[PDB]
RNA sequence: UUCGGAUUGGGGUCUGCAACCCGACCCCAUGAAGCCGGAAUCGCUAGUAAUCGCGGAUCAGCCAUGCCGCGGUGAAUACG
RNA sequence: CGCGGGGUGGAGCAGCCCGGUAGCUCGUCGGGCUCAUAACCCGAAGGUCGUCGGUUCAAAUCCGGCCCCCGCAACCA
RNA sequence: GCCCGGAUAGCUCAGUCGGUAGAGCAGGGGAUUGAAAAUCCCCGUGUCCUUGGUUCGAUUCCGAGUCCGGGCACCA
RNA sequence: GCUGACUGGGGCCUGUAGAGCACUGAUAGGGCUAGGGGGCCCACCAGCCUACCAAACCCUGUCAAACUCCGAAGGGUCCCA
RNA sequence: UCGCCUCCUAAAAGGUAACGGAGGCGCCCAAAGGUCCCCUCAGGCGGGACGGAAAUCCGCCGGAGAGCGCAAGGGUAGAAGGGGGCCUGACUGCGAGGCCUGCAAGCCGAGCAGGGGCGAAAGCCGGGCCUAGUGAACCGGUGGUCCCGUGUGGAAGGGCCA
RNA sequence: AAUCCCCCGUGCCCAUAGCGGCGUGGAACCACCCGUUCCCAUUCCGAACACGGAAGUGAAACGCGCCAGCGCCGAUGGUACUGGGCGGGCGACCGCCUGGGAGAGUAGGUCGGUGCGGGGGA
């Protein structure tokens, strides 16, 4: 689906979503990247449903990265009011300047118009970007 | 198993813990007294 | 192999020592020679030092040790130096490192 | 005894053969022969430890040492085994004693085993030392036979201050070790 | 060696298929070797004694006289 | 159980801690650090109870010291 | 096990156009299961049953321990 | 969601407490008796204990998650 | 607590005026039969509820005891 | 009866924000390799290919209240004003 | 669900809540205690009869990932871990001074005296690496003991210590 | 007697002193070494510990050097965060002033420094 095998812990604490910044950021992988402008909790089945979008765009060709991955355990109560925490029911925590997915071997256009339908199916406001001197070489 | 613990005379003494099945016999060992000093010091009670 | 038995033995048994904080009569004991310094740490300094190496002498290590034990007492008993604790390093109390030390009375001592 | 036919032979006509070959700039750096170890795994004696001095008695034996007695370093469920109980016999002997048993092992014990198309030469455990393993011990002079009363072998170990196979395997060869080659 | 406990170890003879190694020097002196192969016979000093690889050998040699 | 609530626990705070801070005055018995492993080392002066616990041996001051790989050691510095 | 000789290794003999599939026999080696057989079940009343060998038919040879026969020694037991 | 019990050869049940050891009846398989089948008699096979984790030397057995089963509850509204 | 009565080879067990002891369904061997059984005939250290002690002498007598049972106790 | 809140300087204490991946775990892409999923040549040890499993290990790339090789700002306490 | 211990929450002193997230205790050990002496792990690779992923053995590499009775954490091989010999300080009479803290409690503790243990000694020793393994008072049981003893001597019954 | 250099003890800094490679040292220290009678030893082993030694060797160990492959250390500059003071956004969150300011990373460093005492050379 997404999501992790073994947890050491089922459920964890929501925490902030603060100082969008550290690690990923810098398209290390292939010829062009979506980048996260806002931050968000952005779940396992919307990430899926960007692979796919891109996949079914071409030709079950290309090659796709993602690169952001859901480890962060989602509870919900059932309709109930208040008594222990739980249930369920998996999260990537995503600040901005990340780069999530990120295509290669494919052609510009193609590339371009998958991310921006990878982007719809995105709960925040994406960039799409190129890659660059400035991505380094590491 | 608590532990009441006496030597030879006058009867005051001191106690102790064993909670066990072993040692199971006489239990002694060498103790200092409230009365002369430093004797035998056997369990019973 | 890091670290031989030979320096935990060496370690354990200074540490102990050391706590007690008297001045350190300290044994070196080579196959030929055999040594003995009395130290103070804190200052980090030696005080009476006392050789078979230095004293020229020689034949049965261990009466040779008595000798250079009694050669620290005399030599130290002359600073002031009485009481102290025996430093026995990496080595048995036992013949030559015994004999030094049974030695370093006429001063000195508990020893 | 400090004489022993085998020391002998490795000081007169081991050593220097030894020194033609490989060359050597120090005395020490041609190899001594240190330390055979014997070591006797029984799981045989497991609930019986009483059948255990009866072993240990026949290293002796043979070895001229009493043998230790090796005991279970972590408890063990498959084959029963208390992390208590005793394994096996092992015995350290260096030093004219290795010797006067390594001859004896050498002109006696091996001829005398079933087959010995002689021993395996891979057994050298890459640092230059050896290793072999016995399934009887009735093939020793010091065995009478009806003193068995069940078979159980051993593990020879043989240290060797060699820094290689090569040259550990020249220096046993050249003791008379039969090598399979 | 820890003074008890402990066979002799002293000076002996010994035999087999050969003459003896005055070696010795084992416990329990005078023991009877039944055979050894170092003393050359039996493998060592091959012998080769008995010899087999006949069985490639003969098939070819009875066969085309007959 | 699962649910519920199976958890719930927890435990006195144990109040642990540094109880006198370098160039301070204690009295010999003063307790100085209250901890759970060997967390300080005894220094001069400086003894340590069977929990661990280490006091001033002499009235004076305290001094800290990192002796890197060797720890950190507590010690009372006497003109007591 | 000097019991018992199944299995297998090598060496051969003979018949036969020819013995891999499938022959019988001799020798050396090999020596397995088997220490009187669960429920059950067969034959035999006398020169019988046990047990021991011998011949023939078919047939080159033979898988015959089969079959049809021959004699040697020779029991037990029938209240009913 | 709640509390209680459970899940083991093909079927139905023991064994779980109390760690080391899987048993009982039926069925199935091979043989016997009978003209034959059934009944009956002599033999045998057949399982990893829902599952994933953890504990221990060792887990059907103790602890946790999850999945099914059955039972009880769901009141004042 | 306690008074005490209850503790059998393989199980239920049955056995105290004391002087080396046992039955039935079991187990196995054996006769019977369609078999199951029943009936019939033969063998199983149970050192019989532990130690020290009276005696020649001990399931079965004296000091403690290990365990079991009901009925009565008590419980700050 | 000058010791107070607060403030200046000096020492000691700390393990959070941030960050990191050395530990505990989780984790994307590739590489090289134990065990095997087994295509099967076996049915004797064999035994090779893996566009599936896969330890460890290297490269690139990340995540963590109950992870930390690191670690501020602050905070606490003592001394002197 | 109710007391106790560990971790997080907890905002780098202490402290800090919720029917917040997770685990454990109601014991245990006469050696698993004291001391003196020695020894040093787990793992990986190579080698060795029965030995296999793992029984024992040999070699090299292995700063702690092992072990420390049991949960976790802190700690720890320069030992707190593993072995051995002696031993019972798992003593009596006290306790400067502090930690903690609303109270009552809980905790650490040098040092002195009596008599001891181990050690050549310095020294260490008033249980156990530590933090859970527990329960005010009242009422009563037992062993002691000096104390009280309802006219007096006893006794009844109490006190005191365990 | 100071001073320097080499060795032997022994402290301190606590890896800039480590690993690995290479090289070097025996006169003197030191080690390995010779032996196991004696003190004392080893759950077996004089391996270790211990003693009586001095023929040999610096092979091992140790000491001293030189290499930057690893390990260790590590700026400046810039950011993150933030005490204090202010804004902005529905929110999640962002920004400005003033004062403090990492971590990673880059540059680079490092094959140790040093006190006391002895023995030996100056
Ligand atoms: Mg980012
Ligand atoms: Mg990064
Ligand atoms: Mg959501
Ligand atoms: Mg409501
Ligand atoms: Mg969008
Ligand atoms: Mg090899
Ligand atoms: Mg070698
Ligand atoms: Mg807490
Ligand atoms: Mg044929
Ligand atoms: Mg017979
Ligand atoms: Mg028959
Ligand atoms: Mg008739
Ligand atoms: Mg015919
Ligand atoms: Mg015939
Ligand atoms: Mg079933
Ligand atoms: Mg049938
Ligand atoms: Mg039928
Ligand atoms: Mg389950
Ligand atoms: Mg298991
Ligand atoms: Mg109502
Ligand atoms: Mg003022
Ligand atoms: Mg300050
Ligand atoms: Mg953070
Ligand atoms: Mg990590
Ligand atoms: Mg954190
Ligand atoms: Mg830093
Ligand atoms: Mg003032
Ligand atoms: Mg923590
Ligand atoms: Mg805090
Ligand atoms: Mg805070
Ligand atoms: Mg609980
Ligand atoms: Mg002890
Ligand atoms: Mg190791
Ligand atoms: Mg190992
Ligand atoms: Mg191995
Ligand atoms: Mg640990
Ligand atoms: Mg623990
Ligand atoms: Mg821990
Ligand atoms: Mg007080
Ligand atoms: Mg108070
Ligand atoms: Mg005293
Ligand atoms: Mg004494
Ligand atoms: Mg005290
Ligand atoms: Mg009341
Ligand atoms: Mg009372
Ligand atoms: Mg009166
Ligand atoms: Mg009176
Ligand atoms: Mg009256
Ligand atoms: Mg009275
Ligand atoms: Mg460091
Ligand atoms: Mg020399
Ligand atoms: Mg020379
Ligand atoms: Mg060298
Ligand atoms: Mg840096
Ligand atoms: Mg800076
Ligand atoms: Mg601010
Ligand atoms: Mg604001
Ligand atoms: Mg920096
Ligand atoms: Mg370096
Ligand atoms: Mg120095
Ligand atoms: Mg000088």
């Amino acid at each position: 689906m997404l999501m992790p095998r073994r947890m050491k812990y089922r459920k964890q604490q929501r925490g902030r979503l603060k100082g969008a910044t550290k690690g990923g950021d810098y398209v290390a992988f292939g010829d062009y990247g979506l980048v996260a402008l806002e931050p968000a909790w952005i779940t396992a089945q919307q990430i899926e449903a960007a692979r796919v979008a891109m996949v079914r765009h071409f030709r079950r060709g290309g090659k796709i990265f993602i690169r952001i991955f859901p480890d962060k355990p989602y509870t919900k109560k059932p309709l109930e009011v208040r008594m222990g925490k739980g249930k369920g029911n998996y999260v990537a925590v995503v600040k901005p300047g990340r780069v999530m997915f990120e295509v290669a071997g494919v052609t510009e256009e193609q590339a371009m118009e998958a991310l921006r339908i990878a982007g719809h199916k995105l709960p925040i406001k994406t960039k799409i970007v190129r890659r660059d001197a400035y991505d380094e070489a590491q | 198993l608590l532990l009441e613990c006496t030597e030879c005379k006058r009867r005051n003494y001191a106690t102790e813990k064993n909670k066990r099945n072993t040692p199971n016999k006489l239990e002694l060992r060498k103790y200092c007294p409230w009365c002369r000093k430093h004797t035998v010091h056997r369990e019973v009670k | 192999a890091r670290l031989t038995a030979y320096e935990r033995r060496k370690f354990r048994v200074r540490n102990r020592i050391k706590r007690t904080g008297r001045l350190r009569l300290s044994v070196f004991r080579s196959l030929k020679h055999i040594y003995a310094q009395i130290i103070d740490d804190e200052k980090g300094v030696t005080l009476v030092s006392a050789s078979s190496l230095a004293l020229k002498l020689k034949g049965n290590k261990t009466e040779v040790a008595r000798q250079v034990g009694r050669a620290l007492a005399e030599k130290a008993l002359a600073l002031g130096i009485k009481q102290v604790a025996f430093d026995r390093g990496p080595y048995k109390y036992h013949g030559r490192v015994k004999a030094l030390a049974e030695g370093a009375r006429e001063g000195g001592l508990e020893f | 005894p400090l004489d022993v036919a085998l020391k002998r032979k490795y000081y007169e006509e081991v050593r220097p053969e030894l020194i033609r070959r490989f060359g050597y700039q120090n005395v020490w750096e041609v190899p001594r022969l240190e330390k055979v170890v014997i070591n006797q795994g029984l799981g045989e004696a497991k609930e019986d430890a009483r059948i255990l001095e009866k072993a240990a008695q026949e290293l002796a034996l043979i070895t001229g040492q009493k043998p230790a007695v090796t005991r279970a370093k972590k408890s063990i469920s498959n084959f029963k085994l208390r992390k208590g109980m005793p394994i096996g016999l092992r015995v350290t002997l260096r030093r004219d004693r290795m010797w006067i048993f390594l001859e004896k092992l050498l002109n006696v014990a091996l001829p005398r085993i079933r087959d010995f198309r002689g021993l395996n030469p891979n057994s050298f455990d890459g640092r230059g030392n050896y290793n072999l393993g016995l399934r009887e011990q009735l093939i020793f002079p010091e065995i009478t036979y009806d003193m068995v009363d069940a078979l159980r072998g051993m593990d020879i170990a043989v240290v060797t201050t060699a820094e290689t196979d090569e040259e550990a395997r020249a220096l046993l060869e050249l003791l008379g070790f039969p090598f399979r080659k | 060696m820890k003074e008890g406990i402990h066979p002799k170890l002293v000076p002996a003879r010994i035999i087999c298929g050969c003459g003896n190694v005055i070696e010795t020097y084992s416990t329990k002196p005078e023991i009877y070797v039944e055979v050894c192969s170092k003393c050359h016979p039996f493998y060592t000093g091959q012998q080769r004694f008995v010899d087999t690889e006949g069985r490639v050998e003969r098939f070819q040699r009875r066969y085309g006289d007959s | 159980a699962l649910a519920s609530t199976r958890n719930g626990r927890d435990s006195q705070a144990k109040r642990l801690g540094v109880k006198r801070y370098e160039g301070q005055v204690v009295r010999a018995g003063n307790i100085l650090v209250r901890q759970r492993g060997t967390r300080f080392k005894p220094g001069k002066n400086v003894g340590m109870g069977r929990d661990f616990t280490l006091f001033a041996l002499v009235d004076g001051v305290v001094e800290f010291q990192d002796r890197g790989r060797l720890g950190r050691y507590v010690h009372v510095r006497p003109l007591a």
